[PDB]
């Protein structure tokens, strides 16, 4: 589905 | 004694000491109690319809980003897969949010005092960005049926943790793995109560704790269908931020 401003917070 | 005998008297490990330590460390990390950042919110409007959403909106994207930070640091949150964090925390944000705003929320008169009077919300102020009664009500009696829990601390950062990482959120893959997570801090909590919190406070306190998170789930349900209903118009998702929309829904 791509969340990408989550998956950047998560790194 | 027995090894048997002796075995079954409760008490807390080193590990769970520790893991506690860190959820602790993780809450006053991400927790600001001076609120010094809502400044930077745009301005609540308190009079026009949804004229406290960009305010909620904002305040509400900022603590999502404060849920992530703490959800980083619980232990083994991170030997997850990148999709199941992501599930996981779409899923838990609003319930997490709505257990972190107990700490501005007060009794005296029922709404989330955050230092000064432009930033303390009441239920009107919630009904003017977007959302009825359907949710609002049992919003508060959930804030005061917690407050009336007086948790430690220590019992109120469990209680998000294991929010954060429930193997049966929607999405999850991995449900084993976040299964055997949220045991340890389920363990860790129960033995903290049993060890740590004085009857007649402690009386059935766990079980409790398992039904503010039912609660939650319920919370979280109608949240979701009142937030579907208000962003489904396109002027009302305007008004969102770019990461509530992304976690949220779009
Ligand atoms: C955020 C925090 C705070 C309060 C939370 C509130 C009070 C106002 C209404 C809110 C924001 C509820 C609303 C139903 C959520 C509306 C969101 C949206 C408009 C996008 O559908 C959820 C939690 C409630 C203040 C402080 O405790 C930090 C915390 O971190």
């Amino acid at each position: 589905k791509n969340h990408p401003m989550l998956m950047n917070l998560l790194k | 004694n027995s090894p048997l005998k002796d075995s079954l008297r409760p008490k807390l490990s080193e590990e769970q000491q520790h893991i506690i330590a860190i959820l602790l460390d993780a809450h006053h990390k991400t927790y600001d109690p001076t609120y010094a950042d809502f400044r930077d919110f745009r301005p609540p409007v308190r009079m026009s319809p949804l004229s406290m959403l960009p305010h909620l909106a904002d305040l509400v994207s900022y603590s999502i980003q404060k849920v992530i930070g703490f959800a980083k640091m619980i232990p083994g949150f991170r030997d997850l897969t990148s999709d199941d964090q992501i599930v996981l925390l779409k899923s838990s944000a609003i319930e997490v949010i709505m257990l972190l705003s107990n700490q501005s929320f007060t009794m005296d008169d029922m709404s989330w005092d955050c230092g000064s009077q432009d930033y303390k919300y009441d239920v009107t102020d919630v009904s003017k960005a977007g959302h009825t009664l359907e949710l609002i009500e049992p919003l508060i009696k959930f804030q005061v049926g917690l407050k009336k829990l007086n948790l430690h601390e220590e019992e109120h950062v469990l209680l998000m943790a294991i929010c954060i990482v429930s193997p049966d959120r929607p999405g999850v893959q991995d449900a084993k793995l976040v299964e055997a997570i949220q045991d340890r801090l389920s363990n860790t909590l129960q033995t903290y109560i049993r060890c740590r919190h004085p009857p007649p406070g402690s009386h059935q306190l766990y079980a409790k704790m398992i039904q503010k998170l039912a609660d939650l789930r319920s919370l979280n349900e109608e949240h979701s269908k009142q937030y579907r209903s208000l962003s489904f118009q396109p002027e009302n998702s305007m008004k969102l931020t770019p990461l509530v929309l992304e976690v949220f829904g779009n």
